[PDB]
């Protein structure tokens, strides 16, 4: 390594190079499976891996028979040699990442430092390429024509990035056709591996019941009539230091030089180490070498390595590299150097059982993710070669199959959102390959080939069809809110997949690929309302509501009708409903004319709500007179305990379904409005502040406090209205129940803002890794760049934006609409910033705020005094003193004068 | 069978999808929506299921709604065994539990703990846990004298395997202080 | 003011129960979220715990004083409820109250179980057979399992046993609730593994008869019927198998192990019957993938080696798989294709059941 | 009702052609193989016993050539080998008995020096030149059972076969004189010689 290699022949250098590199790759791919540690030959093979280095920086000379004097190098004819690239790529692809992750004391390091090097000295990129382009057309011994693939490790596929780093090796990547072979790879080698996640068989198995010691459980057996039982090795308690007396002592015979002591465990468990721990006052006693006997059946012992030396060592750790089954250990000792007596402490054997409690406590070469990991690299490190990257991956069959199968899958080795980048790319390369994503993600999520009886063809059986989770939202979001041309025949294909699950329904209830139409998820019909929604506030040009059927309303109608209301599902169908009757103003009519509004149950009165959120119908139901109907008869069912007769159990499902339409500003003005005035008072004087049986009062008392607070939601003149109506109520002797319910969680509790957050950075710290169905409103939108907090208004902007992303310099910034341009502080709470945006256009009691997340006056906003609560304006009015004399380790002395300073 | 199958249908109509999903999540059975409680039942006390392995290869108190757990404090003095708490609005929340712990046991001999109510009440349920360290045991109330007006309540010498449980006292006795003699195994 | 106090605890926790999802158990994804238990869900569920004992201990203060309120009453002299014979008896149990209706149904389920335990030739006369028919008893297995106790639930379980292990609808029965409850089309929200426990334990009980172990093989070879040539679902069929498997132990304890690993620490069925069943299991094996998992591999071993050595003529390896199958199944053993190097075909485990499975077939035929 | 025997042998024997290929790794058919010949011989090795799955002649010599250019062969390999081995000799072929087969193939000397001259190659761990006594027990029935099979038809190419082996450890570059290999197990085979 010190000396310089000038005018030294090219045939010396490249015999060394290709023995040298031979006898690594046999250094590395046979290697013990027993490994033990208490100058060494990875020093001597790290040597010779520099000494490659350095011979393959030497500049050539131009007639190339001998190195230069002192364009072409020595790396050159490594690159043309197949063997020695081929062995070198191997050896790599062998080398796990933990021999890498040191960066250079390993052989890996070495590997990859020679490889990097060869890439910088190669004088053309696809003298670089074709070595890889062969290792990977290859696999393992140049085998085609099965379920082979070459094993790319990630020391392998971190060479492979820094290739392709640059943007003509990606140019001629594509050129060479990589992209083609990287995805039937990727095809193959997902057929041919199957996944070792513990998956919901250990689930039962946890609830039907690192590595942990089973020699307590096993028996101890000596073959020697002479020795001890031994079972004081089995002991999970160790012996304490300088005992000075062996827990177990064998006498040797002068013609015996091996003793054997036989564990049988009761079950068979893998074991990945054992531990023998000799005496540690005498080392005289400590074996001179052990061999490990460990058998599967328990009866015929197959060992693992050759004997290991263990003179002169306090502590015998004995390491598998692979860890193996073993019903029954037994360990041979050789006889002690010196002394005659075989002195143990303890003998412990390390393992994992499977399917228990006791089953718990590289990814790259054991599953088929990294082919994925290099189909993104390529696809998203440039976006000008993106395109062909693209065009390249559209004729493979069962391409996107695969990806979604590996979408849907535990985490192997890659993030779900880049998976997700590369899904949407793909379908948003053609119009095609989007409709048939469209396909796979909703309605038949299996292999196109299908064959069973082939065994090589792929396939895709075992995903459950129809299936959802976060991800899925974010593609089909992604594929519907693109405006690329084929975008219409897209939202055509999700509109056909709903009214196909709307007659399957009716098919269904009737009593009568077809999994997915059978079984819709709810946050899939909530993904397509809010492509709906999103398609028309954006303008986009392919006509909406061209695309919308008044058939399939009726469907969805009907589907919404016959779902109960407790039921998720009619939810997101109703969300569908509110999404076409904001497209088209008609559709409420429609509604209403199936209504027979010119008999209502609770289902009626849910979907009513649902699709009377947006502002249209909200204007429509207000024209109508329909809640103007309810408030009058609901006043009239009050003062008894155009008139419409109201049932005492149709009482709470009125109060729910005028919180539900409240949920918007303008009727929370026009509960505020002179019509509806009456009916607080009236409910109060229903309610007696103790005719309705208790359960019917319960839960009508819950639905009254929950439609006040809808009321004064962050209204200010709303809660004025509440608090002269309060005080009235109180100044008209003890404090009731009900009364004690309305005034803590009416008014001492903090009133709650909804929040909407919209980012174009996607924000991934509220996602979990689990499917769940949270249906929202069409306007707040669904994917990862869409937030949605319901959060008190004491809570600061700047929890807000840890709540929404970790960000732990650019620097996300808060932004608003009506605040355009200017940077909202962190430290400001979400009352002063109501207090500012009701001094600005947004009207009061808005459904919720629209914040901007943006990555990179406000003292004047910090100076600003907080929105007034409930409490505020009602202690204003007076009435704390009214309560105040009301009212029947703190000390209570303090509460009572406390109480007749509230009289003051 | 009929009023089985009755109410079992009435049992599910009952139903709501939140005790539902406390059921499936935490294993909580019992109904916190409903105000309204029947029935509570006390045979051995210190997500709730059963083991079917072991079950399938006693004496329960009954009523416990119209009386009142008690607040008990140790103030007369206690020989032999000091009393240690394991770690009508006051009266309405449980007493906690105090396991006795005797410093030193030893065999075939005689000792007692005293407790005190501080007011007069009427006593009507007694659960004592069943004991295998114990052979023998006894219980004497009185209330106004020690002796004049005391009454032994029982005389068990079945406390090794089986527990004291009285369900109901018919002739409900006037209690406010009570001893207990503990009588160890030979 | 218990009231207050209780209606407080009641509408936080009605909020608190409003915050939370909870998955349905249909993929791995949500598997390994109540596998690894994450701190958030943690939390979560460390709230409802405070709340619900905050609820369940003012709910019992309230019962408390409500009827030392009504004994009071008494004490003054108001007469407590008085029943009404001009009150029809359905009315009577509607307007009872939920734990009323759990107690009375426990001690009718008390006072059944006595009168199968009857002296005189341990029979009844007429619920045996005219008062539980299968709708009946499908019916109050339905509403006392999915929405009881599991004391009640476990309560007339047993005594479903007591009266309809002799009808021949039973092995029928057991299927089809396990086919309809565990179903991935089913949304009926309840715990499916207790419900799966006393599923092993009802099996148990009939066991003796093999006609409820050969209607799960028939309900196991209908569900493997897509994967001969249909939509197949991963995870009702491991439910199946499971039960098949645990079953199947059951019957090697009332009868080492080859099989001990997968277990935590008049019988023999037909041949022509079990043999679709088995061969549908081989081609399962066969056709597992990166979709699929080993952790279902080791029961398809273990079920499958427990049928081939279960029937009265054993079942050999000719018919069981084809020549180019057997092949590929030794090349999932055997092979650079499957297992590359270190890197083994499912794990250690995986091939440690593939070779027991292929002994236990081979110890089977050639005895 | 047919026997799966035959089937068995047909796959197995692909599976030996296949050995020369890459396709099949050596030591999981070996175990295979050992595991189903025992089991259905009970569970344990004997030396006495006839395998039933019968390999053809060419199966036999693709084993020992995959043997003969095996590169670091590990030691339970060997072992997986021996125990193999010493049951084809108990394998019957359907002429002329694979022990014969065996010793008449001129792959298996250099198995016999791959084998007494392996010692540890790779030396990533410090390790004990000797095999331990489990390989020296079985290379010591796979001798002894060509000698059983072997002393009525003929003893004298067996005899030739274990000078031979001497000859080409005992030579210069050889295991005898470098002193690399098996100390037990080369004098465990001068026992037997």
């Amino acid at each position: 390594l010190e000396q310089n290699f000038e005018v030294v022949s090219v045939s010396t250098i490249s015999a060394v190079i290709e023995s040298v590199t031979f006898l690594v790759h046999h250094y590395i791919t046979c290697s013990d499976k027993v490994m033990s540690r208490s100058m060494t030959r990875d020093q001597l093979m790290f040597d010779l891996l520099k000494l490659v280095n350095i011979l393959v920086q030497l500049p050539l000379s131009s007639n190339r028979e001998y190195s230069a004097r002192v364009p072409a190098c020595v790396a050159d004819l490594v690159l043309a040699n197949q063997q020695i690239m081929s062995q070198i790529l191997s050896a790599l692809g062998l080398c796990n990442s933990s021999a890498m992750a040191m960066i250079a004391i390993s052989v890996g390091d070495g590997l990859f430092t020679i490889l990097t090097t060869l890439s910088k000295k190669a004088s053309t990129v696809h003298m670089m390429l074709q070595p890889i382009l062969t290792y990977m057309a290859c696999g393992y011994m140049g085998r085609q024509g099965s379920l082979a693939t070459c094993q790319l490790s990630e020391p392998l596929l971190w060479f492979i990035l820094r290739v392709l780093d640059t943007s003509d090796a990606l140019k001629a990547f594509h050129d060479m056709g990589g992209v083609q072979l990287i995805c039937n790879n990727m095809v193959t080698s997902t057929r041919a591996i199957v996944n070792t996640a513990r998956s919901m068989v250990s689930t039962i198995m946890k609830f039907l019941d690192g590595i942990h010691n089973f020699a307590p459980l096993g028996t101890i057996t000596s073959s020697s009539p002479t020795a001890q039982p031994a079972e004081v090795l089995l002991q999970a308690t160790p012996p304490h230091r300088r005992a000075r007396s062996a827990a177990w002592s064998y006498i040797f015979l002068p013609e015996e030089a091996w003793c054997d002591l036989t564990i049988h465990l009761p079950s068979a468990v893998l074991l990945k180490e054992i531990h023998i721990q000799p005496h540690l006052a005498s080392l005289a006693t400590c074996p001179s070498s052990v061999t490990v006997e460990v058998s599967a059946d328990g009866v015929n012992m197959l060992p693992l390595s050759t004997p290991v030396v263990t003179s002169g060592l306090t502590y015998i750790k004995i390491q598998l590299v692979k860890a193996e089954v073993a019903s029954a250990v037994c360990l041979r000792l050789h006889r002690p150097r010196d002394a005659s007596t075989l002195g143990l402490s303890q003998i412990k054997l390390l393992g994992l059982t499977a399917f228990g409690t006791t089953s718990s406590a590289d990814q790259v070469s054991k599953t088929s993710i990294g082919w994925l990991r290099l189909l993104h690299h390529c696809l998203t490190h440039i976006s000008d070669l993106e395109g062909m990257m693209a065009s390249a991956a559209a004729p493979t069959a069962n391409l996107l199959q695969t990806c979604a199968a590996l979408l849907m899958s535990p985490y192997c080795g890659m993030h779900s959102p880049n998976i997700e980048v590369v899904l949407v790319k793909i379908g948003l390369q053609s119009t095609r390959i989007g409709l048939k994503l469209i396909d796979i993600l909703l309605r038949n999520c299996a292999a196109s080939g299908s064959d069973p009886t082939d065994l090589n063809s792929p396939l895709l059986f075992g995903r459950l069809n129809g299936l959802s989770s976060d991800s899925t939202i974010d593609i089909l979001y992604q594929l519907g809110t693109t405006q690329d041309p084929g975008t219409k025949d897209r939202i055509q294909a999700l509109l056909k997949w709903v009214s196909d699950s709307a007659k399957m329904a009716a098919l269904k209830r009737s009593g009568r690929v077809e999994y997915g139409l059978l079984m819709p998820s709810p946050s899939h019909l909530h993904c397509v309302a809010a492509i709906l929604w999103h398609s028309y506030e954006l303008l986009v040009e392919y006509d909406l509501p061209a695309l919308l059927d008044r058939e399939l309303f009726e469907l969805l109608f009907n589907w919404s009708m016959s779902l109960p209301c407790n039921v998720v599902l009619k939810k997101a169908v109703d969300s569908l409903l509110c999404s076409m009757c904001h497209i088209h103003p008609n559709y409420f009519s429609l509604l209403m004319g199936w209504m027979g509004i010119i008999s209502l149950t609770e289902s009626h009165l849910a979907t009513l709500a649902s699709s009377s959120q947006s502002p249209e119908a909200i204007k429509q139901l207000l024209d109508s007179g329909l809640p103007s109907l309810l408030v009058r008869s609901l006043a009239s069912f009050c003062f008894s305990h155009n008139k419409m007769p109201i049932t005492a159990d149709l009482v709470a499902p009125i109060l729910r379904f005028l919180t539900e339409v409240g949920n918007s500003h303008i009727m929370k003005d026009w509960l505020g409005g002179s019509e509806v005035n009456p009916l607080w008072t009236a409910l109060l004087f229903l309610l007696c502040h103790s005719v309705l049986t208790t359960q019917q009062r319960t839960a009508i008392e819950n639905a009254t406090v929950a439609f006040f607070l809808q009321c004064i939601s962050c209204h200010p003149n709303n809660q004025k209205l509440m608090a002269q109506v309060l005080c009235e109520l109180f100044q008209t002797g003890n404090i009731s129940g009900f009364v004690r319910r309305l005034f803590l969680q009416l008014m001492l509790e903090d009133e709650k803002v909804t929040m909407f957050l919209q980012s174009p950075c996607p924000l991934y710290k509220g996602r979990i890794n689990a499917t769940s169905h949270v249906i929202q409103h069409p306007m707040f939108g669904a994917g990862h760049k869409f937030r949605t907090l319901h959060l008190p208004v004491s809570t600061t902007l700047s929890d807000v934006l840890d709540r929404v992303s970790d960000t732990p310099v650019p620097v996300f910034h808060l932004f608003h609409r009506l605040l355009a341009g200017q940077p909202l502080p962190a430290e400001m709470t979400l009352a002063q910033l109501l207090t500012l945006l009701y001094d600005r256009k947004l009207p009061q009691g808005y459904r919720s705020i629209d914040l901007t997340v943006k990555l990179g006056l406000d003292e004047s906003l910090l100076e600003t005094c907080p929105i007034q609560s409930p409490l505020q304006v009602f202690a204003g009015m007076g009435g704390l003193a009214l309560i105040a004399e009301r009212l029947p380790p703190i000390p209570a002395h303090s509460l009572a004068a406390f109480g007749l300073f509230l009289r003051l | 069978a009929a009023l089985l199958t009755a109410v079992s249908r009435q049992l599910q109509d009952r139903l709501t999808p939140l005790e539902a999903l406390l059921q499936t999540r935490y294993g909580l059975y019992s109904s916190p929506f409903d105000p309204v409680l029947f029935d509570l039942e006390m045979s051995g006390s210190s997500s709730d299921e059963i083991d079917l392995s072991d079950v399938l290869s006693f004496t329960s108190l009954t009523g416990l709604l119209e009386v009142e757990p008690l607040h008990f404090t140790c103030v007369s003095t206690s020989d032999g065994t000091r009393i240690e708490r394991d770690d009508a609005s006051h009266f309405l929340q449980p007493p906690p539990h105090q396991s006795i712990i005797i410093e030193r046991m030893h065999s075939g001999a005689r000792r007692f703990v005293t407790l005190d109510f501080g007011r007069p009440i009427l006593l009507t349920d007694v659960l004592i846990p069943t004991c295998g360290d114990l052979a023998s045991l006894s219980i004497d109330i009185w209330t106004l004298g020690e002796e004049v007006d005391g009454r032994r309540l029982v005389v068990a010498t079945d406390i090794s395997t089986h527990s004291l449980i009285l369900h109901d006292l018919i002739p409900p006795p006037v209690c406010r202080f009570m001893k207990i003699t503990v009588i160890g195994r030979y | 003011d218990i009231q207050c106090r209780y209606n407080l605890a009641c509408h936080r926790l009605e909020a608190l129960l409003q915050s939370i999802d909870l998955p349905p158990l249909n993929s791995a994804n949500n598997a390994q979220y109540f596998l690894r238990k994450p701190d958030k869900a943690v939390e979560e569920d460390s709230r409802v715990f405070s709340a619900y004992q905050d609820c369940i201990q003012l709910q019992l203060q309230l019962n408390l004083a409500h009827n030392a309120v009504q004994r009071l009453k008494v004490a003054i002299g108001a007469s407590r409820k008085l029943l009404n014979e001009t009150s029809g008896p359905e009315d009577l149990i509607q307007t009872s109250s939920t734990e009323q209706l759990r107690t009375i149904v426990r001690y009718l389920l008390d006072t059944l179980l006595s009168l199968l335990h009857s002296s005189n030739g341990h029979s009844v006369p007429a619920v045996l057979q005219s008062t539980f028919h299968a709708q009946a008893c499908e019916e109050l297995f339905k509403h006392l399992c999915i929405s009881g106790t599991p004391k009640i639930r476990l309560h007339t379980g047993l005594l479903l046993v007591q009266l309809c292990g002799g009808e021949r609808w039973w092995r029928q029965f057991l299927s089809n609730v396990l086919q309809e409850l565990y179903n991935s089309e089913q949304l009926l929200i309840f715990p499916q593994d207790r419900v799966f426990m006393l599923l092993s334990c009802i099996g148990q009980r009939s066991l003796s008869n093999s006609g409820v172990l050969e209607s799960l093989l028939n309900l196991l070879d209908n569900l493997l019927s897509p994967l001969q040539p249909g939509v197949l679902d991963i995870p009702m069929i491991s439910w199946v198998v499971m039960l098949v498997s645990r079953l199947l132990d059951y019957v090697a304890t009332v009868e080492g192990n080859q099989w001990s690993f997968i277990n935590n620490n008049p019988f023999t069925l037909a041949h022509d019957r079990c043999i679709s069943v088995v061969q549908k299991l081989v081609l399962f094996l066969l056709s597992m993938d990166f979709t699929c998992h080993a952790d279902l591999l080791l029961f398809v071993c273990k079920v499958l080696a427990r049928i081939a050595n279960a029937t009265r003529p054993t079942i050999h390896l000719c018919e069981i798989v084809n020549e180019p199958q057997l092949e590929r199944l030794l090349l999932l053993l055997v092979g650079t294709d499957f297992n590359r190097g270190d890197i083994s075909w499912g794990g250690a485990w995986a091939q440690y059941s593939l070779t027991c499975m292929l002994q236990d077939i081979l110890a089977g035929e050639l005895l | 009702q047919l026997s799966s025997v035959p089937m068995l042998n047909v796959c197995f024997n692909k599976l030996f052609s296949m050995l020369q290929v890459h396709h099949v790794q050596l030591e999981s058919l070996l175990q295979l193989w050992l595991t189903l010949s025992l089991n259905s011989s009970i569970f344990l090795y004997n030396a006495n016993r006839i395998p039933v799955i019968s390999l053809n002649q060419a199966s036999i010599a693709s084993f020992l050539t995959v043997l003969a250019w095996y590169p670091n062969t590990l030691l339970r390999t060997w072992c997986l080998v021996l125990h193999s081995l010493t049951l084809m000799t108990n394998m019957q072929l359907n002429q002329e008995t694979t022990a014969h087969l065996l010793v008449s193939d001129p792959n298996l000397i250099h198995v016999l020096v791959k084998f007494l001259s392996g010692t540890s190659p790779h030396g990533t761990n410090q390790h004990s030149p000797q095999v331990g006594p489990t390989a020296t027990q079985a290379m010591q029935e796979f001798l002894t059972r060509l000698q059983v099979h072997l002393s009525s038809t003929c003893p004298q190419i067996f005899s030739e076969l274990l000078l031979k082996l001497i000859h080409i450890l005992s030579t210069e570059r050889g295991a005898f004189q470098t002193g690399q290999g098996p100390l037990d197990a080369q004098v465990k085979l001068l026992e037997f010689t």
